[PDB]
């Protein structure tokens, strides 16, 4: 009763450890199906950055979205090196719409000393005057926010919906 | 202890403004 | 079962009540040993 | 910035200004004498610092030199045989440097001296260009004949080797390893600095199975402790406290022994600091001192109270550093009641709310976060070693009552409680370990190892405990009724219980042959005392008077089994085999 | 529907004392907001905003303020409250105290994001628990029977086998004659306590439905606050939104309130008894009253929270306040543990308030409501008689009270003492209970009327 | 290391509340500086700086704040900390709390100036106490003997003669004849007028004044001076011991009256009181003055302490006899039971204990039978106390002949061994001879604590 009951327990631990590794393998397999979906989304946002007319009309509001959320007298725009003439039209277009909605008046500049790194796909990072408050509105920071709120929707629309709800 | 520490916390409030 | 209200003075009162009860054992246990020792030696007689 | 100014001192607390990039719980150096402090509140540009020493003569404008580190220990060679205080200042080195009998309170003397040279050897297949991760054994330093101080990588960093040192003698300031990472090659010496409040990272925790052989017979048989376990003992004035502490250092299976004297006394601390360097260790060869594998945290009540709070965390970090080398560390903290008085002083300093009998709200959390740092556990690194940390923490409750916010918080965390009794020390029952209130939660773990190694042992413990509990219940009625009205099956239990209390439980620590009995003797004497008890059951149920007078030589054989000298090792098992069959003869008569 | 504005990042801390960080120049701060602290060395810490005043916001980090700088740390304001990712595949795994996987596993794929504080159930649409759970223990099933949807704690102490009877009622939980999804919160436990529960659930093969949340003693104390909150919002998801019967085990609930005292004493809030906060009753009831069953759903949630009373005191603020919220308690005692009874359950301070609706003709049988009151009354008198024979003598008692001595040695050894793996049915328990009432005469059983004495006492 | 810069004089007081005077526009103030207050009528007062915050310096005046103006007073900042003028010539001089002479004498010439707070001793260099200090009281020397470097309080109450036995063990203390460099520092703290006059009329007028350093502190002179008084007394007792290499016995009375001075300056700093009104740092503050004892490695002097304190309402649970129990090494009890029985000194030896009395006594130290005659006198007094109640409740005739012998032992133990009179200096050999006279009334084979190797010589006489 020591030789039999121990091997019956150890087999039943062994069987239960088998279902644990089987469940964790198919759950980790569901990670890479979402991970490459976020990876190929990172590639397909770079193709939006390549063409100019869709990217700049994205970049007009995306600079203004950081502008309306910060609401400071002095603000500092910090951009990619390649997109620097493109953001200069985007900042200058976003000035007389800030004065329409709000009634302060901004004093933007664009930092030439420090830029975003080259591996960054696109977007912009807008600071305040004192370097203290920062709004990170890049394409890597905008993809991450939407991917968090849509994990309910990119699971049910992309795998099977659960049969037990409410 | 709670009453005496609360008095000392209020005594720093009036001292800071004045 | 509790008796009275805690005041910082009742604690000295309850320690005085405990002191008489602690010495109410040994002063009365040794009586119960003095009686039993004669009770055991009378039985041998 | 690099310095701050003082801007006001109001006691132990210094509200230092011009401190903009300082962190919380960071150590600074206040004043011209460089008094060590700790940043505890940070109100914008100003930080308030509680200073560990006596603020006296501190000006408004004195430089507050920030270190950028929290309260941490220096880990490296030069630590065995050394004596530190709670914040790790070497008390043996600080009396030779200054030639004074005091602690000068402005002394930033390093814990490991940078003048002694140590013979470093590389890891021999740790080639240049090899990838290395945190916790890998990087080298070996022969600190003593016993301790091979294995130099390791810190668990924070990682990289590829660009330079390794050739085998030779180096200081603790010499650069021994350079590692390339993505940005910048980092270089560092043989000594690593690790914070005391942060638990050392490790690969995975393991259940504890191997028992601690303390050497005492009541400790190794009835209430056993495992290496990787937590033990607590009462810390009263005299029961057996220094005896159990020195037997744990002398005759245990443990590779290093640390002792944390934590805010103890004036003259009880000097008793430890004079007796521990003159103890002796029995290695396979010739007798060596115990100080080759010992490191002391000596901390008296005169010392800073924020050093007595940190003395527990200093010790357990030294315990975890020698755990990571693969050794089996055993830690003795004496006492944890004087450490909890230091928590009540720090919380009473900052006007914290008293939760339970003065003691702060986090008393049970700091005790839980200390006993959980002990355990048998597989260390980080590729060479794949295994280590352990055992903790024996003394408890000094008021009046010997075990209802206290420190005592009840301790007994709910520890698993072994060797109950040492004052009245058993009055009758010279040595050791004084009481058996009614003592317990051990480490029986099942032990139960695995005892069927691979001793087998016939467990049932032996269960019935031997059944004798001792039935003896105390019977002894109440001996004075009320008498021994003449007692049954025949019960009175044979009483004599063998007295035989256990004199042969098994009583053990003289000065009688040479009894200093370190190993294990079979412990399974040996109990296999003959209970087989005699089991054979007496059927021999009574087949006269108790005729067996007591006729076994007086056979009972003398049982009462003299404790004199099997250490020149009798295999012969002692043969005498254990032959003394049993002499009982087998007289059963039929 | 979705927050799509980019989150702001502030490097504007102004004060840090204790666990509280004071951020300045925040623009429209929000109460109960979750934040993310980036240390100057790069480790990330989370935090809840506990007070906002104009532009200032007082946060408390969960992992402690050890090392938080003034110039270099950067706090990022997540624009919503603390919501956990809950899913159906959030089951069969082991998680830490905060939110993260432990067994080398992925993060959950988040079928929806539920607020961990939840929201209270309307009492108009909350149906009363009626069906009885047979736990296999005679002290539970016989005298203090629990219902499906009942909150009932195990009142224990340090050293008593409360974890052993916790795993026993998990293996043997069944309906009185489709399994229970067990969600397990381990809070402030030892490593050997967490290894005991891990190796027990991995032994009986129930680990395909166990939701074990472990939070050891080395893990920080502020994360013990959100530990039952995350363990009950998945049980709320599985029972009210996935139609499944859930059994929630909370341990240790003393480690919850001792961690609750540390945060309250650091915020300088008003204390109640023994330093515990005045809102301790409310905080204990926001994790206890999230139990029961609702009318439109076929799933339910029952709570068995284990707590160890300090110094064996039932008048301590831990078991007193949990006794005022829950529906009766189970009192595992110490004096019955010394006599080697495996459930050391003193039935006299034990209670089950929902036991009356769970016993009867349709539920178990006719004599359940009557033998439980009589076994209670004979144990109550015989224990007061036990305090009389210890002070006067074993021989000079009333002749009826010697049967009370013979009842108590048969009650504590045959009725409640059953072994770690024996699972008696409720009909087995009443049959053993009538055997102990057989040693009493028919007319001393006062609490039983004469009608059902005829059907059961002659046997 | 001379400081040579002149002293600044500030006329800039800004606030006065309680003992505290708040100054403004101070140029780099140190924390524990001594300042000199010059009043508008010309009277001079001293004071420490209590707290400094940038430009503000909050000083507390020693002698009180009454009459301190806001416009006309002038504070005189001395740049240094309070230092003790120490010498060997402070032996036979009566000083008051702060520093000043009291017996119409001169200022001490002071071959060194030492800080009153001191620096903590090295635990590695502190050696274990071995030899005995002779006090001349059989209740102390015979039963609860003290070592050379032991700290041991005397636990008393109000009205009991703990000041009369404080002056006794200062008047007849010595190291043991053993057939040598002995001093005594006496700190009298919070005493009355009559207790202060009793101390000077004793020592002085008894001839002991060749080695006494007696420090008075009455109830009139300020309560801040009660804090600097044992720091003063132990600074001079660290210069005589292991800087002049002599054995110094320090007597601190009343150590209960120290803590109300510690409680008073604590609330002056607006600090929240801890348990029972006493501050939380009291265990540290009692440690700074109790742990200035012991003997060191390379020096022949030593220092031992007898801190005499009164427990309030005879309660040991009070923090004054409790926090000194965690840190000192055994207690001596003055009870009201023996005091009302007219027994002097009223010391009961059942609850009293000396934790380092095993080390003190011995063969080379007093003589060989000391370990066994004290063990036997403690045993027969404990048994004799039990049979003393059976005479009351059972009967004088029912008790046996041996229990009658314990009755006759206890009547002579409390009247010949313990009771000794305030002027009888029994040496440690005269103490054991009285103890053997009270053991000779017992026959053999009852003295079970004494082995036969020593019982064979000392019993037949």
């Amino acid at each position: 009763e020591k030789k039999e009951k121990q091997i019956e327990q150890q087999k039943k631990i062994q069987m239960s450890n088998l279902m644990n590794q089987a469940r964790l393998k198919v759950l980790r397999a569901r990670d890479d199906l979402i991970t490459d979906l976020l990876n190929e989304a990172k590639q397909r946002l770079s193709k939006v950055v390549k063409d100019t007319t869709r990217y700049q009309v994205l970049l007009d509001g995306l600079v203004l979205q950081g502008l309306y959320q910060l609401l400071e007298p002095r603000m500092i725009v910090r951009c990619r090196k390649q997109d620097f003439p493109l953001v200069k039209a985007a900042v200058q277009k976003a000035i007389p719409v800030y004065k329409v909605a709000t009634k302060r008046d901004v004093d933007v500049q664009i930092d030439q000393e420090a830029y975003l790194p080259e591996e960054i796909a696109g977007g912009v990072e807008i600071y305040n005057g004192d370097r203290k408050i920062k709004v990170s509105n890049t394409l890597e920071s905008r993809l991450d926010l939407i991917a968090q709120q849509m994990m309910p929707e990119v699971r049910g629309a992309l795998f099977g919906a659960n049969a037990n709800r409410k | 202890f709670y009453r005496l520490k609360k008095i000392q916390e209020k005594k720093k409030i009036l001292k800071e403004k004045s | 079962r509790i008796e009275i209200f805690p005041s910082r003075m009742a604690q000295t009162i309850m320690k005085a009540r405990l002191k008489g009860a602690q010495t109410g054992r040994n002063l009365l246990k040794k009586k119960s040993d003095a009686l039993t020792l004669r009770f055991r030696q009378i039985l041998k007689k | 910035s690099t310095f701050g100014y003082v801007h006001g001192v109001s006691g132990p607390v210094v509200t230092a200004c011009d401190m903009a990039g300082a962190a919380m719980y960071e150590l600074v150096r206040v004043g011209h004498s460089e008094l060590v402090g700790e940043i505890i509140r940070l109100e914008g540009d100003m930080a308030t610092i509680q200073v560990y020493e006596e603020t006296s003569g501190v000006s408004v404008g004195d430089p507050v030199l920030r270190t950028g580190k929290p309260l941490s220990v220096e880990l490296g060679p030069g630590i065995m045989g050394a004596i530190f205080d709670g914040i790790q200042r070497p008390l043996s080195d600080i009396s030779s440097q200054t030639q004074s009998i005091y602690i000068p309170r402005g002394v930033n003397v390093s814990a490991l001296s940078r003048d002694v040279k140590w013979d470093f050897t590389p890891c021999k297949n740790l080639r240049v260009g090899s990838h290395i991760t945190g916790g890998d054994i990087y080298g070996i330093v022969n600190e003593n004949s016993l301790i091979k101080h294995k130099i390791m990588l810190p668990p924070r960093n990682r990289g590829t080797v660009t330079y390794i040192a050739p085998p030779g003698n180096y200081d603790t300031s010499d650069v021994v390893l350079e590692l390339e990472f993505e940005g910048i090659k980092e270089k560092f010496s043989m000594v690593q600095v690790w914070p005391v409040r942060q638990v050392r990272p490790v690969t995975e925790k393991l259940p504890a199975n191997h028992p601690l052989l303390t050497g005492q017979r009541v400790l190794d048989a009835l209430f056993p402790c495992v290496q990787g376990g937590t033990t607590a003992i009462p810390g009263a004035f005299g029961c057996g406290k220094t005896v159990i502490s020195q037997s744990l250092s002398k005759y245990s299976n443990s590779d290093v022994i640390i002792y944390v004297g934590c805010g103890e006394r004036g003259n009880e601390m000097s008793e430890v600091l004079r007796d521990f360097p003159e103890l002796t260790m029995e290695v396979d060869g010739k007798v060596e001192s115990i100080m080759k594998r010992t490191a002391l945290v000596a901390n008296t009540s005169n010392m800073p109270v924020a050093a007595r709070e940190a003395s527990i965390y200093t010790g357990i970090t030294l315990s975890e550093y020698f755990r990571d080398m693969g050794y089996h560390v055993s830690m003795m903290a004496d006492s944890t009641s004087r450490w909890a008085e230091a928590l009540r002083e720090i919380s009473g300093r900052l006007a914290e709310m008293p939760a339970d009998s003065g003691y702060p709200a986090y008393l049970g959390a700091r005790l839980a976060s200390f006993y959980e740092r002990a355990g048998r556990v597989k260390c980080l690194g590729n060479p794949e070693r295994e280590g352990s940390v055992s903790i024996v923490g003394a408890v000094s409750p008021p009046g010997g009552d075990f209802s206290d916010p420190v005592t009840s918080a301790t007994l709910g965390i520890v698993q072994v409680f060797w109950g040492l009794d004052k009245k058993l020390a009055q009758r010279k029952h040595f050791p004084s370990v009481n058996w009614l209130i003592s317990y051990s939660k480490y029986m099942r773990a032990l139960d695995e190892y005892y069927d691979k190694h001793f087998t016939e042992f467990v049932p032996l413990r269960t019935k031997a405990k059944e004798i001792l509990q039935e003896e105390e219940d019977l002894a109440e009625i001996v004075q009320l009724v008498g021994k003449a009205s007692l049954a025949e099956t019960d009175k044979i239990t009483l004599e063998v219980a007295k035989l256990i209390k004199d042969d098994f439980l009583q053990q003289n620590g000065y009688t040479p042959y009894d200093r370190f009995c190993p294990f079979y003797k412990t399974v040996g004497m109990l296999s003959n005392m209970i087989a005699f008890y089991d054979m007496a059951r059927r021999a009574v149920e087949t006269t108790w008077s005729i067996i007591r007078e006729h076994m007086g030589e056979i009972l003398y054989k049982l009462s003299s089994m404790k004199f099997k000298d250490p020149v009798k090792d295999g012969e002692a098992k043969i005498k254990a085999d032959y003394a049993q069959l002499l009982e087998d003869m007289q059963n039929a008569f | 529907n979705y927050l799509s504005q980019p989150r702001l990042t502030y490097k504007t801390v102004s004060g840090v004392n204790g666990p509280l960080v004071i951020l300045d120049h925040v623009k429209f701060p929000r109460y109960a907001e979750i934040v993310h602290l980036t240390l100057p060395d790069g480790t990330k810490r989370s935090g809840q905003v506990l007070e906002v005043s104009g532009s200032k916001a007082v946060v408390q980090v969960f992992e402690g303020t050890s090392g938080i700088d003034a110039k270099k740390t950067s706090c990022e304001f997540t624009g919503d409250i603390l919501r956990t990712p809950v899913s159906e595949d959030m089951l069969g795994r082991v998680f830490n105290g905060s939110g993260k996987p432990i067994d080398r596993g992925p993060v959950v794929l988040a079928e929806d994001f539920l607020d961990i504080m939840g929201q209270p159930i309307n009492p108009q649409c909350r149906i009363y628990p009626e069906e009885m759970i047979q736990t296999g223990i005679s002290a539970i099933d016989g005298m203090n029977s629990i219902a499906r949807g009942q909150k009932i704690p195990i009142f224990s102490a340090a050293g008593l086998p409360h974890n052993e009877i916790a795993a026993q009622i998990c293996r043997q939980a069944g309906l009185v004659k489709e399994n229970f999804a067990i969600v397990f919160a381990a809070m402030g436990v030892n490593m050997e306590t967490a290894r005991f529960f891990k190796s027990d659930f991995e032994e009986n093969g129930s680990m395909d439905n166990v939701c074990l949340f472990l939070n050891l003693a080395n893990d920080p104390t502020i994360e013990r606050i959100i530990t039952p909150r995350l363990a009950l919002t998945t049980a709320e998801f599985l029972a009210y939104q996935c139609e499944k019967h859930v059994l929630v085990i909370l341990t240790d609930m003393s480690s919850y309130a001792e961690a609750l005292r540390e945060v309250s004493a650091a915020r300088e809030e008003v204390p109640g008894r023994r330093g515990f906060p005045g809102y301790m009753y409310t905080d204990l009831a926001t994790i206890y009253e999230r139990a029961g069953r609702v009318e439109g759903r076929n799933g339910s949630i029952t709570q068995i929270p284990i707590l160890t009373m300090p110094n064996d005191d039932i008048t301590h603020p831990i078991p007193d306040l949990t006794g005022y919220i829950t529906e009766g308690q189970i009192y595992v005692d110490r004096q019955l543990h010394n006599r080697q009874i495996y459930p050391p359950i003193n039935v006299l301070p034990s209670l089950s308030r929902l036991m009356k609706s769970a016993i009867g003709e349709g539920m178990t049988r006719k004599d359940h409501a009557d033998v439980s009151n009589q076994l209670y009354a004979c144990y109550a008198i015989g224990k007061d008689v036990q305090a009389m024979k210890a002070v006067v003598g074993e021989e000079a008692l009333t002749s009826d009270d010697l049967l009370y001595l013979e009842f108590l040695q048969k009650f504590e050894r045959n009725f409640i003492a059953q072994g770690p793996y024996e699972n008696r049915t409720v009909y087995e328990t009443l049959d053993i209970g009538w055997q102990l009432l057989r040693i009493f005469p028919k007319e001393m059983l006062k609490r039983i009327p004469q009608s059902t004495l005829s059907e059961f006492y002659p046997r």
